[PDB]
């Protein structure tokens, strides 16, 4: 009925699920640490600028990593049957 | 201290990512020995897109951190 190839495909699926759930939880610690220092002043100018910069580049990146992901579930569901 | 500490965790999350990320990218083409047809070409094209996105994450984390390694006086 169910092809070890099918569970294969669920299997990879799976962890690519497991790795953006990990990149996320850890982006929003590090946001949250770093928004703090922001918020105290103590990152100000120049430094801000900096955080500022490498929060938009993974903000845009984990929203790109995520439709990529929503487009890896939909193909998988297709090939398993839930169209 | 906390300027330090978000150094090696930008870094240290960036180390991971890209093990994760190539990881996941033999697993993936590894399935196209066998599956094929349209779902199998749309699963590629959003691997394509989530490495890509995998990729400038880990390429923001690694700027981040060395400009707080390297520039902490800065911060």
């Amino acid at each position: 009925e169910f092809s070890f190839d099918l569970d294969h495909i669920e299997q990879v699926t799976s962890r690519a699920r497991g790795f953006k759930e990990f990149v996320t939880e850890n982006l929003d610690q590090l946001e949250s640490r770093a928004q703090k220092l922001v918020q105290s002043g103590q990152w100000a100018g120049a430094a801000a600028a900096a955080y500022s910069q490498a929060h938009k580049e993974w903000m845009d990146a984990a929203r790109e990593l995520v439709e990529g992901l929503s487009q890896m579930e939909e193909a998988a569901r297709t090939a398993h049957g839930a169209y | 201290d906390e300027v330090g500490a978000l150094s090696k965790f930008a870094a240290s999350l960036a180390d991971q990512m890209r093990a994760g990320s190539n990881s996941l990218d033999r697993d993936v083409q590894s399935l196209f020995g066998v599956w094929k047809g349209s779902a199998a070409d749309a699963y590629r094209s959003g691997w394509d897109e989530m490495q890509d996105g995998a990729t400038k994450v880990w390429n923001a984390l690694t700027d981040i951190a060395s400009t707080l390694g390297s520039n902490a006086a800065a911060f």
